[PDB]
């Protein structure tokens, strides 16, 4: 009765401290045998080298789950796709630590991928909650033409159609285009002036520059900005009055690992105590049979829910994303991020700090407005 | 020198809350577990739980769940345990012991002098 | 979990007499058992860890044997300071037995 | 210039290599001769696949990869997409595990599969229902990945069509084997045509529930997607007679024909690239060893494979990577507990049917 | 406007009961059965929106 867990972590010191955390998890009184063995490997820049290392080290060591964290370089995407596909070939579940990309939500691509961090598409729920409390009846979405962007747009439309309301129009941006002046010019002649932005950092900076040069950041306009579109170079181009979102300790790898090790330990205990199980294949070479207990492990992970984590209660939906996550509403004042609101799930609680708006106005502006110029 | 210092004897009415401290010196406080074991008179040792100062992880016995709270402070290397809903059977002596981190072959190498808690209606 | 049973409940012997304590667990625990000595009004002291190796500073008279579910504590010569209660505890259950107390025969 | 093809163990490697080599030699001679390298393996584990790909990379700079499979594992499609997304070598899917087109292709990837996505399977089923004059609708669905987009697509199609199907309440199952609210949801529909959307085991469970609830009569018509009836050789007892579905098998095609078509597609793409640009494409020197972010200095093959004609067969591909005109043969469950071809859709995106209506026997 | 009379062949059948109960589209339904039979019929019809 030996259960092994693999880990793909950014730095050696993090690997050692998380192995120590796994050992501490093994110090529980209800655990007897070796239910959590610690194996770690650094993120190799080469994709096929990483796949070979995983196939030769983790799968060969009878891993029940693999933990993959953020790459050491946030500038590069460095997606965990190479290990996710290999794990999904054998139906071996994985627990993404801080992978916020909205590509693994669909399990038809990543069969056995799970993550404890909500994706960028999940911010549509927070946007809907903010709209329901600030009376943003009319909205306009500026979303780039990307799979993450398409998923976010679909989720936003699905949540908005519940109130029998729809956005005026939706514009698509190419992933890397520069001449976005026409889209903003045609979006200016709209009754609604509450803009939600969902794009990349460079695209967000380009949109900010285009709005600044077209005087689109004046009084009355409200800009809703996600987590990705404020971080990085956007701080040097975002105008005042940005209503941005930020994930509480979202990039904190230590807390996510500490929660994930306990969650996976409890899941392993439940799976072992549930019924008869099938051992993982000893070698990754020459075997074309999926794990029989893989779907059962995924089901028990989905059904798992524990509040012992330092980041609040940890639970997974049918799409493998965290439910009831904590968001912090950030308002850009004097080119500095100010925490002005919190989001504990389906509820927005503003703080005592005043909320400024683009154009220098302090009073809360209206949303949809008329121009009395009817074509 | 490895030494453990606890609080003095306390008497509390039933249904109240009692807090017991445990100060460690002479070794890495974060690098060793702190385990709390009680012993009623005329009865053997009874285990309550343990706290890891390095990560703050708290483990509690299923019998004592919902009443035992353990906190640690790295700045002063002191551990505190809080117990609520005291009953007449909770009158015992509480000891804090040291356990090695990662190694599972050194059970309670050192023991403190112990703290006596008396629960009565007088 | 795992329940620890100690036998005999009470043992009385003269000074220098051999002392044998038998402790049994509910199921197999391999060799993860430890023996403690606790005098009345005093904190417990660890004598043998892992039931095979003696703790540093413990007199050589104490010895441990057994494996699996049955473990035996053996004292070659009883001493006046050895009149205390002995407990057997498993590592990953933190469960202590009822305790065997050595008293002067009378 | 060089194409490497990997097949299964069903037939002999030498004959397949010879016929693939002689394929393009029949007609439409390329300006530069192209050779075919054939490999045979009994296993398709990811490490073996990537090692074979790297070995083929050193094989005189293989430009195109054709992969054949004999197993039912669909993760090989994801593995091929991952390989093509970081090696810049186009990969073409043939019959086997790679035919299950379900994942969203990476924009930087160059993976194209001969299989038909469920997006066009929905249109084929709608056309079949039009041919049967079935203007009533019912969607009994379960929580399965990639089905919300299909539900949205079919809702938009029915809402934006002149046929005007009677779209009743859509049944979305909360979880499989619930046995608590599933019966109420299945009994809340009184229609005649049901388009199921779930996995094979979930399909069997739902059909058993319908049998218990008496929803398998003469007037009840059940239509299921390709993945439900993917294994045509395995017919569970819970499937009633007359079960209409779509699939793609060797009834009208063959593995040799499919690999020959893939070779022709690769040759035509190479010829188009040579005609538009005098530069000759070349494979990467090393398999994957790089010290910096990958980049493509030359033009990719995507613009050169959107309008392709092969001796009268236009096997073009869309932006996603699926065929514009897939076979997607429509089949029904015959009274002998076996699947029988009843229609085809490849003909100019039109459905030609044998017109056999009373196939719902009371077995 | 009398419609087709629905008769329950066997108690707790749960197979032919549903198809017979789907034939009636009227707003008024009469019953002729025992107390437990009436309870089970109402339980079956509650899921049918009747
Ligand atoms: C546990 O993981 C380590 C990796 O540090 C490995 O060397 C060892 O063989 C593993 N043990 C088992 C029983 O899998
Ligand atoms: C992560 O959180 C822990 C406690 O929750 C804290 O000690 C640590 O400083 C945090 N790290 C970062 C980078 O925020
Ligand atoms: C979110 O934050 C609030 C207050 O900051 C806290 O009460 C709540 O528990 C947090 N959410 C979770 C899931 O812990
Ligand atoms: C969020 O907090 C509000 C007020 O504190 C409370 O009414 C609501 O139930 C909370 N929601 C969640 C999901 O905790």
């Amino acid at each position: 009765k030996i259960v092994n867990i693999g880990a793909v972590l950014s730095t050696r010191k993090h690997e050692q401290m998380f192995r120590e955390a796994v050992n501490q998890a093994n110090k529980r009184h209800g655990s007897w045998k070796i239910q959590l063995n610690a194996t770690s490997v650094t993120h190799k820049p080469n994709a096929i080298q990483m796949a070979l290392s995983v196939c030769e080290d983790l799968i060969s060591s009878q891993v029940y789950a693999i933990l993959v964290s953020h790459p050491p370089t946030p500038n590069d995407h460095f997606t965990p796709t190479p290990v996710s596909y290999t794990a999904g070939f054998y139906r071996i579940p994985v627990l993404g630590l801080t992978t916020r990309m909205s590509i693994y939500s669909d399990k038809s691509i990543h069969l056995s991928f799970l993550r404890t961090v909500p994706p960028y598409s999940h911010q549509s729920s927070v946007w809907f909650e903010m709209m329901r409390v600030y009376s943003w009846n009319h909205i306009i979405l500026l979303v780039s033409d990307d799979h993450e962007g398409r998923a976010a747009q679909k989720r936003l439309e699905t949540l908005l159609e519940e109130r029998e309301s729809k956005a005026e129009k939706v514009l698509q941006f190419d992933p890397g285009t520069k001449n976005v002046t026409a889209l903003l010019m045609e979006a200016k002649e709209l009754e609604a002036r509450v803009i939600i932005l969902s794009a990349s950092e460079d695209d967000a900076a380009t949109v900010y520059r285009a709005a600044a040069m077209l005087n689109m950041t004046g009084s009355g306009y409200v800009w809703l900005v996600g987590e990705r579109e404020i971080s990085g170079n956007a701080l040097r181009y975002a105008p005042d009055g940005i209503l941005g979102l930020q994930l509480i300790n979202g990039k904190n790898e230590s807390a996510h690992i500490s929660d994930a090790v306990g969650v996976v330990a409890q899941a392993v205990h439940e799976l072992l105590e549930k019924e008869n199980i099938t051992d993982p294949p000893r070698g990754c070479v020459g075997n074309t049979n999926i794990w029989k207990t893989g779907p059962l492990f995924k089901r028990v992970l989905m059904s798992s829910k524990y509040a012992d984590g330092v980041t609040g209660r940890v639970e997974f939906n049918e799409d493998g994303d965290r439910k009831f996550a904590n968001y912090s509403i950030m308002n850009l004042q004097n080119r500095k991020l100010v925490q002005v609101g919190i989001y504990n799930g389906t509820h927005v609680i503003p703080n005592d700090r005043k909320i400024i708006w683009p154009g220098g106005e302090t009073e809360k502006p209206r949303g949809y407005q008329m121009s009395t110029r009817l074509k | 020198q490895v030494q453990l210092v606890q609080s003095g004897a306390e008497v509390r009415k039933p249904g109240a809350s009692v807090k017991v401290s445990c100060r460690a010196s002479g070794y890495s406080f974060t690098g060793y577990y702190v385990h709390w074991v009680r012993q009623a008179p005329g009865q053997g040792l009874e285990w309550l739980g343990w706290i890891n100062p390095n990560t703050g992880g708290t483990d509690y016995s299923q019998k004592f769940q919902g009443r035992v709270t353990m906190t640690r402070d790295t700045s002063i290397t002191t551990a505190y345990v809080e117990l609520s809903s005291l009953i007449s059977d909770d009158t015992a002596v509480y000891y804090c012991a040291r356990d090695a981190t990662g190694a599972a072959s050194s059970p309670f190498d050192y023991w403190g002098q112990g703290t006596l808690v008396t629960v009565s209606s007088a | 979990d795992i329940q620890m049973t100690q036998s005999p409940s009470t043992l009385s012997a003269s000074v220098g007499d051999r002392v044998t304590i038998t402790c049994r667990a509910s199921q197999s625990i391999s060799s993860w058992l430890a023996w403690y000595q606790q005098r009345p009004g005093q904190a417990p002291k660890l004598l043998i860890y892992m039931a095979s190796t003696l703790q540093t500073g413990v007199p050589s008279r104490f010895s441990g044997s057994g494996s699996g579910t049955e473990f035996t504590l053996t004292i070659s010569s009883l001493q006046p300071d050895d009149f205390a209660t002995y407990y057997c505890q498993h590592y990953k259950s933190y469960s202590f037995g009822p305790g065997t107390k050595v008293d002067i025969k009378r | 210039l060089n194409i490497a093809v990997m097949l299964g163990h069903s037939h002999d490697v030498t004959e397949r290599e010879l016929r693939t080599l002689w394929g393009p030699e029949q007609a439409a001679g390329l300006p530069l001769d192209v050779n075919v390298v054939a490999l045979l393996m009994n296993r398709t584990d990811p490490k073996s696949l990537i090692t074979h790909v790297c070995d083929l990379m050193s094989g005189a700079r293989i430009h195109g990869l054709v992969f054949g499979d004999d197993t039912d594992q669909e993760a090989v499609a994801q593995m091929l997409d991952f390989i093509s997304s970081h090696t810049f070598v186009p990969i073409l899917g043939i019959h086997g595990g790679a035919s299950m087109i379900m994942a969203d292709k990476d924009p930087t990837s160059t993976f194209f599969q001969f299989g038909a996505s469920i997006q066009q399977q929905a249109t084929v089923m709608l056309k079949i229902m039009q041919d049967y004059d079935w203007h009533v609708f019912s969607l009994v669905t379960t929580i399965f990945p990639g089905y919300r987009e299909f539900i949205s697509f079919v809702k938009t199609t029915v809402d934006n069509s002149f046929v005007g199907w009677d779209m009743q309440n859509v049944i979305t199952l909360d979880t499989s084997f619930e046995d608590a609210k599933t019966q109420v949801q299945l009994k809340k529909i009184h229609s005649s045509v049901i388009l199921l959307y779930c996995s094979k085991d979930e399909a069997v469970l739902i059909l058993s529930e319908a049998r218990s609830l008496g929803l398998t009569g003469y007037d009840f018509f059940w239509i299921v997607p390709s993945l439900v009836s993917g294994n045509t050789e395995l017919i569970p007892k819970e499937f009633p007679s007359g079960l209409i579905s779509v699939s793609y098998d060797d009834w009208d095609y063959s593995l040799e024909a499919r690999v020959r078509d893939g070779i022709g597609i690769l040759t035509t793409a190479a010829s188009s690239m040579l005609e538009k640009f005098s530069y000759i494409p070349e494979a990467k020197a090393s398999c994957y060893g790089q010290m910096e972010r990958p980049e493509v200095p030359m033009h990719t093959l995507h613009p050169f494979m959107v309008n392709v004609t092969w001796d009268g067969k236009d096997l073009s591909f869309t932006e996603e990577g699926y065929q514009v005109h897939p076979r997607l043969v429509v089949i029904v469950l015959n009274k002998d507990r076996e699947w029988e071809k009843v229609g085809k859709w490849e003909n100019h995106t039109l459905s030609l049917r044998h017109a056999v209506w009373p196939r719902y026997k009371s077995f």
